[PDB]
């Protein structure tokens, strides 16, 4: 029980407040959280767009 | 998001993998990403669409203020005092248009930084070449005006960089 | 005040003075939170000695080993485009003299 | 024979290798007896003062009051200027202000020539 | 600089800690060395290689201070290692932990410091350095084992010098359960970490047989 | 809730310099014409749980018969499982 | 610490400080109790082959020779007991130490809290009152004229004295207050 | 939206609860070493998804 | 700290079984007033060591101001009682 | 929160059989631990890829002529 | 303007005919009420000024300084009330009275648009004080002191009045925007030398710079706890005002006149910083600590750039309040010992542990702790100075390490070790001392939340 | 390491100094000289953002044993065989720079025998 009220009222009240900050205050201005970019790697497929990357020049594997 | 211009704060079209699992064993990271869905997104989405629903039950406006232009200070007269107040209070509003200038070049450059990750030296060029442009140009403008600066001297500043100019030309012109 | 004696019953412990006793020109200097003039098992110069030898000594090695480094018997780490010429600064309308690495 | 101890300012001697301790005279024996009988009166009036139910005050030290007064305002009506005080006092006061004066001029001139010259790169120096 | 600086660091309070006689000081002697040597990583340019050390380091140095700690508290207050004798049988569990603690801070293979302190020595062997600061920080090697070997040797092997009157005292668990969440990180965190890390610098795949032993020699 | 359970001395008759390192102590002193009078006042260090002790290598390998136990059963599992 | 200290050390007393001191650090370079008890034995022998001479400057001259080597061999990092004046925890407990007179200035509504102390306490100030008159003339006339010659106070010689100048000796903080 | 940043913050931010409650009635409680304790553990388990989100 | 609160009881104890340790003194004759020159027929040496095993044994150490005029084992306790502050 | 242990005077303290086992349980787990590492990724300690003799490389791939052409 | 001036005015008249047991609370609240009216000034603007008549306008370099002024009156009626227990009513209303017409003078001279008004305001300011000093003081050097710190004052104004009415003669205006906006070049010459001495000179001097400073800690350890609050808090700022106002008309010659001002700076704060390391008196010691401060603040304004003027207003601020907190706790000690010497009554964080708070954080915020803005403006006036020349970091980075060093020096004195056994009279801190420390301090970390009320105009 | 000593303490100009290698042409020893091939195109090297320094001619084993990592996230040790071939790839590149140490080394040698031979043939 005391386990469920500290968790509720240090964990959840906390995140709530600083995600409702972030998503409709921070973004509201361009450049305040800035993402790095994802890694592309060669045979992956891009949601946004639907085109399929090119795998590599098929080196020569041994050993 | 339309709060702010998108070609004022450029950023590129954001191509982003698709998720291509290669085991059977399921990742902890979607099942997180669930349960912070359920747990805070939609509470926060309702309160938000609450708020926003009582912002639309009061609308109400504020504008943004135009300022005229008036004449500068390189058509007042020596002992004019009125005309002297109203380009000094121009230069000022052009002054401070300036530095914010120079703070949105700059926060570009710092976006670009972050955003493009291990290759930023390469692909951050452009941000770069606009922010050292512009830095030539407001150092040109403003730097060692001094704490006291005004209209007049920056006048001057110029003016002695254009004679300096004059010379240079003529003495190239001449060789 | 470090080196008066911390079994005697001064009036005040802390700073072992005794009320109505003259008071040292500098007692702030020596209030055993700052510099002490206690004895010491080795003579202040041996001290000063010792310590400057090693340090100079240190010092002295370190630029010898500055002069005589190591390293591993291998050429230098090749890199293919260019040497990484426009990942690293670009300025990619030069045309940069080709350099081209040696398969052996 | 052990290698000797060598005493210093900041390392003073050992009680233990005084020899003033061993050199025992009459006369050293009187000193030490009235100089603890000076100590054992001061004391006494310490704690008479300090035991008495009736005082409720800070108990005033006439040495401590000596100590400051001859550090603050004893100083000036016992200055002489002498050839030391007025050469340590000339040096400590004027020396520094212009070593630190060539120090600045000369770095400041350094610049304002490379300014000039046009060879000094300060590009991105927007703020000052 | 920094490799130079980071060298005479960890040799010289290395050296200063081989003959100390509070146990407090060897373990703050051995941190401040430990740090010499990340300052030492630093300084032939790698830095994720210091990232890890640091990582690793706060793991097993915590859990050495807390059990002397716990040998300081059985002790009534007691720092000195010449007024403390045989707690290797009166005291078990600290001793288990402190041997881990003291196998992961020399490099124990496949333990908690081995993934860092083995790849650093690895790559200050293989680098194009000063000659005085890699010998520096093989001997700091050296003296890491030998303050190591100290504390052990002078807390736990003998024979009990300590006041009559005993209390020695571990069984509360407060003190059992910090030391072990630290124990079981000592012994596998760095395993965890290195695995699920992605690659940060070129490795040192091919070395002379006696180059790849140097650091497992020394020690 | 404190240790006030009235602990008692053990008896000083007890402790004996015999089969101690002190008796060694006491013979060297004894070639020279010397004796140890607080010999037995030490006596407690070397007596009952504290006679036995452990070397440094000893001490490094303090679980490593049932380790070794534990991973001859896990190798012959894997040899075993993976042969299949 | 409680006993007053005379004018001077005579020679048996810096012989025999001279001889804790020595076992002492002989303790702190030997660790082990065997090696010390061997090395300590040794250390008496050495100490009483001279005990029995009679002439003073002799005797004189050892005890400074004594004092050299010992400092010459003084072992740089001797053992001390924690709470000595050298100890890890020498001054530790100096600030949980409160004196009693601050509890004169406590708030009623703290001193209706524990009210059977502060009645013992109010009947320790009365007898501290009466004792001090009867302590400054007993002092007064115990003490020789000129003022006194060493820092030793004398005991209470009637029926309802106390010791002069006890109250700051027997309403000491604690060792251990908090 | 990316739950990266909003538990980044909020380890940091839930650090702090403690120190405002330093003038509540619990610090003057035994039970404030515990409620502590229990906030660091607690943090320490919220700061371990974002690291799981990046590795 | 977990430290009991030692009473003179447990001093006196202590103090007499740290003495009839010491091989130099017969246990049947010492007693708590047993003086340590004439009663026993002991030295000053032998005094510095009592004391330091004193000290030894209950982990603290006495001045030698104080510790030299120590002659009886009841004024050890006395000394012992008064610095460690035991009620009973 | 523990149990109550009384001191001992001069004896071997008290030991409970929970922290006696506890303690073996986890040298044993440090050392099978140590075992199964060395015994699946031995390369970590002794290297996997062979170290080659510069001195033993023939001169025909070194392009090494026989001193007199050029 | 007048809606601050009239209610100060008003001040006298109520204080007057207020009730024998009612002038405390009286003046209290109705100070308050106009420190409330005056935090109406900080609303300024990026443009020329708050221009509200010809006599009197009001800037973002006016503003902070007037309200500090409006808040520093209760503060000094708080701290008054407790040694002036046992004086006559006649005379604790003459104490009020000097504190208001203090109050007055400083209020016109910040907003006073004319260089002749502002310097007979900027005269006018020293005779309360002077009364203040020599009046109520305790010891027997007080005279002495109010003789200096009369007489090293007038020196340098004497001076600069000839100068004024000269360039009134010249220019023929005195009115700042006039000279503002008319400026001219001042050639390098001896006249142009000697008319820049003029000008500088009497600001210089009450700093103060070091060399000219020895009025100052004899005025400080000699005044009240009243005046002395008020000659930290304000009466230095009037020269850092005075220099920032000035100095529009001196160019280019600072370029080269302030070489010697800027070495007996650079220099100066090292010697009175390690002047603290060694002081047997808590007075003296914040006394030459403000000396220091200062210096730092003399080096900013001869510099002449806008980080310099930004890192100046800020300092001037934050120093005012520092200072005025370390006076009301110094004070609040000697109140209760009666000694005014730093190692007689020690280990007071057993006896008063709130106190020892209040001790802890003014330390802290005298040593400069981020991101108070103490540092803030300390920051901004090195980087300056970097700018300026780039040894200079030397210098400051040495009286930053120097600070640190004596300001816990003060607070490990006072209130660590054993505490003093003979001195029994150490009573529990009243409320009305507590308070008087939260209302210096809650301020400073407020204002940390906005920078930019205090960074002067030219942010 | 005995490089170090024989330069060290023998003939300096008798071996290479690793700042300034290589000194001779890269056609000097035999004329063939076939070109390095790298796999990883400039554009995909870039999208995976590897590093500066991991931008080397192993960088497709590099793409791909990162391809694994990324795809086989709870299993952190399912993916070894690639990580073992990034390795073995690091190798072989050691071993081609082993191999241009030994080369110059051996030219030089070659080269002060020719000069030895050369002033012997003068004198004489
Ligand atoms: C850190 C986050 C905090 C978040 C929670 C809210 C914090 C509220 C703080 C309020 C402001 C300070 C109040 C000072 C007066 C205290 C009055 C008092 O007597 O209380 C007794 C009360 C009852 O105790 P008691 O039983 O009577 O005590 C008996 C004894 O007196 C024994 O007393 P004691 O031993 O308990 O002494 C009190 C205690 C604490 O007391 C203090 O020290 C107070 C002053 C501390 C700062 C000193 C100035 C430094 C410059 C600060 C400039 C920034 C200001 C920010 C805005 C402030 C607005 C007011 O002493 C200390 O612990 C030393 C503090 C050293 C702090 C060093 C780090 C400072 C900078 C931290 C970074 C801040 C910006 C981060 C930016 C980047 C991330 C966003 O105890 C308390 O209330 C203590 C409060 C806990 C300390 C708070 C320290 C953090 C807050 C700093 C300022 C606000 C920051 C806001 C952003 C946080 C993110
Ligand atoms: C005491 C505590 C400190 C108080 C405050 C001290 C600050 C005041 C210091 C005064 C600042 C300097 C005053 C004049 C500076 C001008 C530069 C000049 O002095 O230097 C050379 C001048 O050379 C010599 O200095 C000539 C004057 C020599 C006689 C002056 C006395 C020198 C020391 C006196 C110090 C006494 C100060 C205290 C008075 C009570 C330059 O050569 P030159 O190009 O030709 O002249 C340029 C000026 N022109 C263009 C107008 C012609
Ligand atoms: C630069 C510093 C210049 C010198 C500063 C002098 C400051 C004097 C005022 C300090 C107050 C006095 C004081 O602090 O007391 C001394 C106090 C007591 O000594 P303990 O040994 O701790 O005694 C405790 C047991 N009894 O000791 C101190 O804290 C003083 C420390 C002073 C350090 C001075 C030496 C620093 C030299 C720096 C050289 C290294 C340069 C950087 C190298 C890195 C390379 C990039
Ligand atoms: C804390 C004590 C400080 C004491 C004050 C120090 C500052 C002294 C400044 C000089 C004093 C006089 C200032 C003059 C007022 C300005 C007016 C002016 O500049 O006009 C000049 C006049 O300038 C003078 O005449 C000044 C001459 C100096 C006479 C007084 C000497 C005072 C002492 C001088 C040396 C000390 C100055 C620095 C002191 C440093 C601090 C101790 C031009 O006159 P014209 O003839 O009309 O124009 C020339 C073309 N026809
Ligand atoms: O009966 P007591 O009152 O106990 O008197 C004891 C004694 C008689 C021995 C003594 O007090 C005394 O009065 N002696 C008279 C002569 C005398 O003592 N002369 C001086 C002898 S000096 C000496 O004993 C030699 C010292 C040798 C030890 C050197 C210590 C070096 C140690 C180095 C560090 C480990």
């Amino acid at each position: 029980y005391r386990h469920s009220i500290f968790a509720v009222t240090h964990v959840l009240i906390p995140v709530w407040i600083i995600h409702y900050y972030l998503k409709y205050h921070v973004t509201a201005k361009p450049y305040t959280v800035v993402e790095r970019k994802p890694r592309i790697f060669p045979g992956d497929t891009i949601l946004e767009t639907g085109e399929v990357i090119p795998l590599m020049k098929e080196f020569p594997d041994q050993h | 998001p339309d709060s702010w211009d998108k070609d004022v704060y450029p950023e590129p079209p954001r191509r982003t993998p698709a998720p291509a699992p290669q085991t059977s064993l399921p990742n902890p990271v979607t099942y997180l990403t669930k349960i912070f869905d359920l747990l805070v997104d939609r509470p926060v989405t309702l309160a938000r669409e609450f708020i926003e629903q009582q912002h639309a039950k009061n609308r109400y406006y504020y504008y943004h203020r135009e300022f005229r232009r008036v004449p500068d200070i390189t058509e007042c007269e020596e002992k004019d005092i009125l005309c002297m107040f109203e380009a000094e209070m121009q230069w000022r509003r052009d002054y401070k248009v300036d530095q914010e200038i120079v703070n949105i070049i700059q926060e570009r450059l710092k976006a670009c930084q972050q955003r493009e990750g291990e290759s930023y030296r390469q692909n951050c060029a452009k941000e770069l070449e606009q922010f050292t442009q512009v830095s030539k140009a407001f150092q040109d403008r403003y730097s060692d005006l001094g704490a006291h600066y005004s209209a007049r001297k920056c006048l001057a500043k110029q003016k002695q960089r254009m004679l300096a100019e004059r010379k240079a030309a003529k003495e190239a012109a001449a060789a | 005040q470090q080196e008066r004696d911390p079994w005697y019953d001064w009036d005040h412990p802390d700073l072992r003075l005794n009320w109505g006793e003259p008071i040292h020109w500098d007692l702030d200097m020596y209030i055993r939170n700052r510099v002490d003039t206690s004895p010491t098992p080795v003579s202040w110069n041996t001290m000063c000695k010792h310590l400057f030898g090693f340090v100079a000594f240190m010092l002295f090695m370190f630029w010898v080993g500055e002069i005589y480094p190591s390293y591993q018997p291998v050429g230098p780490k090749q890199y293919p485009y260019n040497d990484l010429y426009l990942e690293r600064g670009g300025d990619p309308t030069k045309e940069p003299e080709p350099v081209v690495h040696y398969e052996i | 024979s052990f290698p000797k101890y060598k005493p210093s300012r900041l390392a003073t001697l050992p009680a233990t290798l005084d020899p003033a301790e061993y050199d025992i005279s009459p006369e050293t024996r009187k000193a030490q007896a009235e100089r603890l009988a000076i100590r054992s009166r001061l004391k006494r009036e310490y704690l008479l003062q300090y035991n008495d139910p009736n005082r409720l005050g800070v108990i005033e030290d006439p040495a401590l009051i000596r100590w400051t007064y001859a550090r603050s305002a004893n100083i000036y009506p016992n200055f002489r200027p002498t050839p030391k005080t007025s050469l340590l006092g000339a040096l400590f006061g004027i020396g520094p202000l212009f070593f630190w004066y060539y120090v600045f001029k000369t770095d400041r001139d350094k610049k304002e020539k490379l300014i000039q010259e046009g060879k000094l790169d300060q590009t991105f120096n927007i703020s000052y | 600089m920094t490799l130079c600086l980071g060298a005479i660091t960890t040799l010289f309070t290395a050296l200063c800690a081989i003959t100390q006689n509070d146990i407090k000081k060897i373990v703050a002697f051995s941190t401040s060395s430990q740090l010499g040597l990340m300052m030492v990583t630093i300084g032939i340019n790698q830095p994720h290689l210091a990232f890890l050390h640091i990582c690793m380091h706060a793991f097993f140095k915590a859990m050495l201070f807390m059990c002397s700690g716990s040998i300081i508290h059985s002790l009534n207050d007691e720092q000195d290692i010449r007024k403390m004798g045989g707690l290797y049988k009166a005291m078990p569990f600290t001793t288990t932990a402190l041997i881990i603690g003291s196998l992961a801070l020399t490099g124990m293979p496949y333990l908690t410091g081995f993934y860092s302190k083995d790849l650093i020595i690895e790559a200050v062997n293989m680098s194009y350095t000063n000659a005085w600061a890699l010998l520096m920080t093989l001997i700091a090697t050296s003296l890491t084992a030998a303050y190591s070997t100290r504390i052990i040797f002078f807390a736990f092997l003998g024979k009990p010098r300590f006041p009559p009157l005993v209390l020695i005292n571990e069984n509360n668990p407060l003190l059992i359960n910090s030391i072990k969440r630290l124990l079981i990180g000592s012994i596998f965190a760095g395993f965890i970490i290195s695995n699920n890390i992605p690659p940060m610098t070129v490795p040192n795949t091919t070395m002379p047989l006696y180059m790849k032993m140097t650091a497992l020699i020394v020690t | 809730e404190h240790g006030h359970s009235k602990m008692e001395l053990p008896d000083y008759k007890q402790w004996k310099i015999e089969g101690t390192p002190l008796e060694t102590v006491q013979e060297k002193l004894a070639a020279r014409g010397l004796r140890d009078p607080w010999g037995r006042n030490e006596a407690w260090r070397y007596s009952g749980g504290f006679a036995n002790n452990v070397s440094f290598v000893g001490a490094l390998l303090k679980g490593f018969k049932w380790g070794f136990a534990a991973f001859v059963v896990a190798v012959g599992a894997e040899y075993y499982l993976e042969s299949q | 610490a409680f006993s007053a200290p005379a004018a001077y050390l005579t020679h048996q007393q810096k012989v025999l400080r001279l001889y804790k001191r020595a076992l002492r650090h002989l303790e702190s370079w030997c660790v082990h109790r065997d090696k010390y008890r061997y090395f300590a034995c040794l250390m008496r022998a050495r100490f009483d082959e001279h005990k029995n001479e009679k002439d003073m400057v002799k005797a004189t001259q050892l005890l400074r020779q004594a004092e050299e080597e010992f400092w010459y061999g003084q072992h740089p990092q001797p053992y001390i007991f924690p709470e000595s004046p050298g100890g890890t925890s020498y001054e530790r407990y100096e600030c949980y130490k409160v004196p009693e007179w601050c509890l004169d200035d406590w708030h009623p509504s703290e001193k209706a809290m524990y009210p059977d102390y502060f009645a013992k306490r109010e009947q320790w100030k009365r007898l501290r009152r009466e004792s001090w008159e009867r302590e400054v003339k007993q002092l007064q006339e115990e003490t020789p004229p000129g003022g006194p010659r060493t820092e030793a106070l004398p005991p209470a010689r009637k029926e309802g004295d106390l010791p002069p100048l006890w109250w700051h000796i027997v309403t000491r903080p604690r060792e251990r207050p908090m | 939206m990316n739950p990266f940043a909003s538990l980044t913050l909020t380890t940091l931010t839930i650090l702090t609860i403690p120190i405002m409650m330093s003038n509540s009635n619990i610090y003057k409680t035994n039970l404030y070493p515990n409620y502590v304790k229990t906030t660091v553990s607690y943090a320490f388990t919220l700061s371990l998804v974002p690291l799981l989100m990046f590795m | 700290s977990d430290a009991p609160p030692l009473t003179l009881e447990a001093i006196k104890d202590r103090v007499l079984y740290v003495l009839k340790l010491y091989d130099k003194i017969d246990p049947e004759k010492l007693s708590v007033n047993s003086h340590f020159m004439k009663d026993l027929g002991l030295d000053s040496l032998d005094q510095v060591e009592i004391i330091m095993a004193m000290e030894d044994e209950f982990g603290f150490e006495i001045p030698d101001i104080d510790a030299e005029k120590l002659m009886c084992p009841q004024e050890i306790v006395d000394y012992i009682a008064d610095k460690k502050d035991v009620y009973e | 929160g523990g149990v109550h242990i009384e001191p001992r005077y001069r004896q071997f303290p008290q030991l409970t059989r929970s922290q006696l086992i506890q303690a073996e349980f986890f040298s044993a787990t440090m050392w099978f631990w140590i075992l199964w590492r060395f015994w699946h990724d031995s390369d970590a300690v002794l290297g996997h890829f062979p170290y080659p003799d510069p001195s033993q490389w023939t001169d025909e791939e070194l392009g090494i002529l026989p001193d007199d052409e050029d | 303007m007048l809606k601050i001036i009239i209610p100060t005015t008003m001040l006298l008249p109520m204080t007057w005919m207020s009730k024998h047991n009612m002038i405390w609370i009286n003046a209290t609240v109705h100070s308050l009420l106009i420190s409330l009216i005056s935090l109406s000034l900080l609303n300024q603007l990026g443009e020329n000024s708050l221009n509200f008549s010809l006599t009197f306008f009001s800037d973002s370099l006016s503003a902070p300084l007037l309200v500090l002024t409006t808040w520093l009156l209760p503060l000094m009626l708080m701290a008054s009330q407790s040694h002036l227990s046992k004086e006559t009513t006649t005379r604790k209303k003459l104490y009020i009275t000097m504190l208001i017409l203090l109050q007055l003078f400083l209020i016109m001279t910040f907003t006073a648009t004319e260089l002749i008004l502002f310097y007979i305001l900027f005269e006018a300011t020293l005779v309360p004080t002077l009364i203040i000093i020599t009046r109520w003081g305790n010891q027997t050097e007080r005279l002495n002191a109010g003789l200096y710190f009369l007489f090293y004052t007038l020196a340098g104004s004497l001076p600069l009045l000839v100068a004024l009415v000269y360039i009134q003669n010249t220019t023929g205006s005195l009115n700042f925007l006039i000279i503002h906006y008319w400026s001219h070049p001042l050639s390098n010459s001896w006249s142009n030398i000697f008319m820049w001495l003029a000008c500088i000179m009497a600001f210089m001097v009450k700093m103060p710079l070091y060399g000219l400073h020895l009025w100052l800690p004899k005025a400080h350890v000699e005044a009240p706890i009243a005046g002395s609050m008020v000659l930290a808090a304000v009466l230095l700022k009037l020269g850092g005002y005075g220099m920032m106002r000035i100095t529009t008309i001196l160019n280019p010659l600072t370029n080269y006149m302030a070489y010697p001002f800027l070495m007996l700076s650079m220099w100066g704060m090292i010697m009175t910083s390690s002047i603290c390391l060694r002081q047997t008196d808590l007075k003296s010691l914040i006394a030459y600590s403000s000396v220091s401060h200062m210096a730092l603040v003399i080096v900013a304004i001869m510099i002449q750039t806008p980080w310099s003027f930004m890192g100046a207003t800020a300092l001037m601020i934050a120093h005012g309040l520092t200072s005025s907190m370390l006076f009301c706790l110094a004070n609040t000690n000697y109140e209760r010992v009666h000694s005014r010497t730093m190692i007689l009554a020690r280990g007071l964080q057993t006896l008063l542990p709130l106190m020892a708070t209040w001790w802890l954080v003014a330390s802290l915020t005298n040593l400069a702790l981020p991101p108070s803005i103490n540092l803030i403006g300390e920051l901004f006036i090195i980087t300056a100075s970097f700018s300026w020349s780039n040894i200079t970091i030397i210098l400051m980075g040495m009286n930053m390490m120097i600070t640190a060093l004596y300001s816990l020096y003060m607070l490990i004195t006072t209130q660590r070790g054993k505490y003093t056994h003979h001195i029994n009279n150490i009573k529990p801190s009243f409320t009305r001392e507590n308070a008087l420390m939260a209302l210096h301090i809650l301020p400073l970390l407020l204002l940390t939340l906005n920078p930019k009320m205090i960074l002067g105009p030219l942010y | 390491g005995a490089h170090l000593a024989r330069r060290y303490l023998g003939d300096a100009s008798k071996e290479p100094d690793p700042l300034r290698m290589p000194t001779f042409p890269p056609d000097y020893g035999f004329p063939e000289r076939k070109e390095r091939e790298m796999v990883a195109t400039q554009q995909e090297m870039n999208d995976a953002q590897l590093m500066l320094q991991q931008r080397d001619y192993c960088a497709h084993y590099l793409i791909q044993l990162l391809k694994c990592k990324r795809d086989s996230f709870p299993n952190f040790l399912a993916c070894k065989h690639e990580q073992h071939d990034w390795d073995y790839c690091e190798h072989l590149d050691y071993v081609k720079r082993m191999k241009e140490f030994e080369r110059e080394r051996r030219l030089l040698q070659r080269k002060k025998r020719r000069e030895q031979r050369e002033a012997e043939m003068a004198r004489g």
